[PDB]
């Protein structure tokens, strides 16, 4: 039986509010969500993080269009089952507000765990730990070119958490760090319904093998650390999810997300002096087309995709609502295994798709800046590896004392960390249980976390300048 | 829409250790007519140029696609280990 | 009687809707205009525009929040009258959705016609003209330092609309400019509820003498240019809008901009290293006060302004929403002369602003750069002085044939404007009558109107680069 | 909350208009006690230092303020070219 | 194959030097069909709008042409000075 | 004032000699209450944590202190090379 009452969960982790609510109470509740998210540093950063090109759009702007995707796709998916009278059924009848306040920002904050540079960003952190633990050489029998002391396997019950330890360390991804950066380091203290929406994947991050047949699309990429397995657990216990399940409105999220996906980039290649409308009409029309892209030719660039976008909405927005709608128990469960978007609708995205590949992603300055980012990055983890050479006692007392005369290069590199890094690495280290034998592992995991966390926490522009200004050159 | 990473990484990988034991894998990749999805065909052969296993895998998501692919290189590792 | 479905239309300028609708087919007409407003390219730009300070804010960001403190307040007033079941009575039942959405887009584009660096730009554009056509000379009998021979007194029916196009030229704001942007450059073709949101002010660019009594809140700035005196009429006809009136859902546009004023300038100053927090809390202590702000106290800049935010909202937009709701009658009318925020709750707001202008508004880098950008305007102002000497002929065949070989210099300065404000112009004066003495009045008017177009639409960052390519510096 | 430049504009060109007659104006500003608004003294003289007229504003948005003080000069210099 | 900046220099100090008199001309340019020439009209008028004199010029060459429009607006200049 | 490089570069040498027998040493400072000297206690220890020896070295000098500690590790050293 749907209840939709059993998944909109309004408490909180830390001073939750308890008792019995009104529709009044909820809609406060889920607007200082709004307040909260909007107003944090974290969204800001955005708008200095580059999409495709370096009145070209930006992590934010883009953002901005599929929070309006996804909100007109809640709107279209809540009047169509008012038009068969199962709002009431379905325990919609009171919670019609949250419901697209949910989608709108999880549609907003969905790519605020990228790291700078963007995929080739994410290489550069993963090879350069694959050197240095290298997990290949942990899914068996104790044989080892593991360059730390502490992780070498050599004593089963160690060698686990030694192997998971090596394996999660070398998967860094984006929708992983999410999580993390709301929960850990920002701490915004959002309700349990809000974060079940940016859970896109449910696949540890220190998962080894082979994935079950029934989940072969959930588990396709990482979903979360080994940092957070407490806090998943009670995410799952809050809101009434099995193990390795998704959240209903995800996929909504997950749409949005994939209808505005090569439609800017076309009209910032065409307004980057790339090519003309000419052309471009020239390219699609060999591409193939139905009564959506012609209708929308008849100044003319800024009322062509102006056309064409409200074009492919009014055909692409009424097939995710009927899939929503048809395929509501398995969704609600969490085990649908496929995505809402082989119909004709799906080709003319995957139109869009190629051309951009074929005209767009392979211009020389997009793929320098690549190159550039890949060295960047690769180079900056090299200046910071004298403090993942240490030993315990040394960074402990780094740590506490702050002025030590016996390291006077590693005490000038950990004061360019940014603090709440430091206070989540001192809060992670306060909770383990000193008499064990486990101590070092974890708190080298949480150090090589910590490196990863600044790193990943810059834009491509500061970093650029930091790696220029700690090689003596600028 | 990407690949990630860490699936061409454990591809490698892969590849790398039944290499190692004296193997080779040769691989193509093309596009289908009508079923809409991606193709890989692998070819597992040794070093006097006998062709031992092949295998073909279809599928229109590309992470889904390379998990297979490595998932059935390393049974097919483990299987040339059970013996000789 | 109030009844808001006499306010509220849903018709359009071109092409519109007709016949009789149902509360679907509203909403998706309206829905449809946020999705022309968002993915404008004037919404994009204002992400290269200064707010304060050259992760600080930009006009977008502070846009982003003004529309979320409207739609609360908007959520907040259609609450408080279903507790009093005047939702039937007032006509809002049928129309909750729309009310929203036009506060919202109203507070988003309220800041698209200002120009490049701001306050000290629009001087810049009005004292410049001031010494070309000098309009106090033009306030009495026939006496006279006018540069253009066209507009020098000497005729009484010539030269009423002499002094009117003398006086409307020398009075640039930028909210008169958001109507020729939204309605004749970009061609936005919204409804008119939603560009009646956008008219803050009341009074005509031309208009000379003292204002009457009764309006001198409403016609404290200029409201629209002369060249919409057409379009305007047309409005007030739609909107049922009596001469010299507001839109009522306006006021509440104006008051969630003045709670957000001098709120993130401070969080922006306290994280460029200025000052810091106790520093901060020391200036407000003895700036004066309530419970508001001493709450907020007990990282910590993170989460200091995080609820003081909180605390200043729950008690500003209770007041806005009753003193809406109080003075119903009057705003409905278009004629209440006054705004919604002599009170407790007026002080909090002078104190942020006293405590900004006092030790913000005053660093010698904020300075600096408004006298930087005075020189930039004033000097691209001069540089295109050749285009405004030639004479109607000249200016007709350089238009027409595009390659002239007697003006060298000149044809090549004017390739350098946008299309769009080209054909802006070619249109403006194809309807005009050409057997008929005033017609180089107005082509005058429209060339110089042209000019400060292409003057104002530019970033801040554009027009100092060109300002110096233009001068062979870079 | 600024002022607009029009307004500042139209003062500096009534003073300077009605100075070129042979006058004078003096102009202070300060912030009231309790009224809660700002307040604007102006003062007309001669040449020779006679106070011809004082007059006060009081008002708390500084566009109103201004024009206010802009007409009242001009209201002083026709009623002083009236006659004299 | 551009036009001189003397030839322009001439022709419009002629222009001015003609309409300093209380005169005006006006100018068009194009191309001819079949004749591989450019074409320049000009219109000697006065104020009140009466048409005074019209000449046609042909030539394949820039700086001909308008130096042949020049020594004709010179013709007419003194010739218009020879009387009234 | 500061602490030269030779003396911290002569420590650490002192300690990695006497580390790579199987030892440990473990080093703490602080400042002293009234005799106005900085404090230095270093513990040598062994791979199964237990004590071996412990001591505290006072001085007011950086220089003096580290000498001090560099040379008391190297009697060790050499005490614990003696035997065993
Ligand atoms: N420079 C560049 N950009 C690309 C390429 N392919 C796609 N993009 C752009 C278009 C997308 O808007 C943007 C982000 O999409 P991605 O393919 O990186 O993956 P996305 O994060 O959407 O996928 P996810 O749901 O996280 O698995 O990347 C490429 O080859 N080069
Ligand atoms: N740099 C600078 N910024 C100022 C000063 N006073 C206020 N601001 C900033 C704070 C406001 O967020 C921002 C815009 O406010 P303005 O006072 O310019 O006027 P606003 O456009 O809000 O008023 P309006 O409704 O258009 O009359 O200007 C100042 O003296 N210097
Ligand atoms: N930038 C630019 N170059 C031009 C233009 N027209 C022609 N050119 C180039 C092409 C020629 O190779 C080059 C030199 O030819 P010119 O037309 O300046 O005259 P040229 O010196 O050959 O003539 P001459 O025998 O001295 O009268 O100028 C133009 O409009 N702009
Ligand atoms: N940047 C920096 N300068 C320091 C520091 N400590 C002291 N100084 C400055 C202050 C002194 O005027 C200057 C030179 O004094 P030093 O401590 O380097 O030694 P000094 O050469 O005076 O000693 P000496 O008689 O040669 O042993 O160094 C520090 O930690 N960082
Ligand atoms: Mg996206
Ligand atoms: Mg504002």
């Amino acid at each position: 039986q749907i209840d939709f009452r059993k998944k909109i969960n309004w408490h909180r982790r830390y001073r939750s509010p308890q008792g019995v609510k009104t529709e009044h109470e909820i809609l406060r509740i889920f607007e200082s969500d709004r307040g909260r998210i909007i107003n944090s540093p974290a969204i800001r950063r955005l708008q200095q993080k580059t999409q495709v090109f370096p009145a070209v759009r930006t992590r934010l702007t883009h953002s901005m269009e599929v929070q309006q995707v996804g909100r007109y796709i809640a709107k279209e998916i809540l009047s169509r089952l008012k038009e068969l009278k199962l709002l009431e059924a379905y325990g919609l009848d009171e919670l019609t507000g949250p419901f697209e306040s949910i989608v709108e920002m999880s549609c907003l904050m969905h790519d605020i765990g990228n790291p700078p540079f963007g995929h080739f960003g994410e290489a550069a952190i993963n090879d350069w730990f694959r050197q240095r633990l290298h997990p290949e050489d942990a899914e068996s029998q104790p044989l080892d070119r593991c360059s730390v002391a502490a992780l070498r396997l050599r004593e089963e019950p160690l060698n686990e958490l030694r192997r998971k330890i090596r394996q999660d360390l070398c998967h860094f991804e984006g929708n992983a760090q999410g999580i993390r950066l709301v929960h850990t380091l920002m701490r915004m203290n959002l309700t349990w319904a809000q974060v079940g929406g940016i859970l896109k994947y449910t696949r540890p991050a220190w998962w080894r093998g082979e994935t079950p047949e029934t989940h072969h699309y959930l588990m396709k990429k990482p979903g979360y650390y080994l940092s957070e397995e407490a806090y998943i657990a009670r995410l799952r216990k809050e809101l009434n999810l099995a193990l390795y399940s998704r959240f209903p409105l995800t996929w909504i999220m997950e749409a949005a997300d994939d209808i505005s996906y090569c439609v800017a980039d076309l009209e910032d290649a065409v307004e980057k002096r790339i090519f003309t409308v000419e052309q471009l009409y020239h390219h699609l029309h060999e591409a193939w087309f139905s009564l959506v892209v012609e209708n929308a030719w008849e100044s003319t660039e800024d009322q062509f995709f102006m056309y064409l976008r409200v074009n492919t909405l009014n055909k692409l927005v009424p097939y995710a609502a009927q899939r929503f709608i048809d395929n509501l128990p398995a969704i609600f469960a969490g085990t649908f295994n496929h995505a809402l978007l082989a119909s004709e609708c799906s080709d003319l995205l995957k139109l869009y798709k190629n051309v951009a590949v074929k005209h767009v992603f392979s211009h020389p300055d997009v793929e320098r800046l690549e190159l550039q980012g890949y060295r960047v990055i690769s180079g900056l983890l090299e200046i910071y590896r004298p403090l993942l050479s240490l030993s315990l006692s040394d960074f402990t007392e780094l740590v506490e004392k702050e002025r030590v005369k016996r390291f006077p290069i590693e005490s000038r590199l950990f004061h360019k960390l940014s603090t709440r890094h430091r206070l989540a690495y001192v809060e992670a280290v306060s909770k383990l249980p000193s008499d064990s034998p486990e101590f070092p592992l974890w708190e080298y995991y949480y150090r090589c976390r910590l490196l990863q966390d600044y790193i990943s926490g810059m834009t491509d522009l500061y970093a650029w300048d930091e790696y220029r200004r700690l090689m003596a050159v600028e | 829409g990407r690949l990630y990473s860490g699936n061409l990484a454990a591809f490698k990988a892969a590849t790398n250790k039944l290499f190692q034991l004296d193997l080779a894998v040769i691989y193509d990749d093309w596009y289908d007519a009508y079923t809409r999805k991606d193709c890989i065909r692998l070819r597992i052969e040794d070093r006097s140029g006998n062709l031992i296993d092949t295998s073909t895998f279809y599928h229109h998501d590309e992470d889904v696609l390379f998990n297979m692919c490595t998932d059935w290189l390393n049974h097919m590792y483990d299987q040339l280990k059970d013996w000789k």
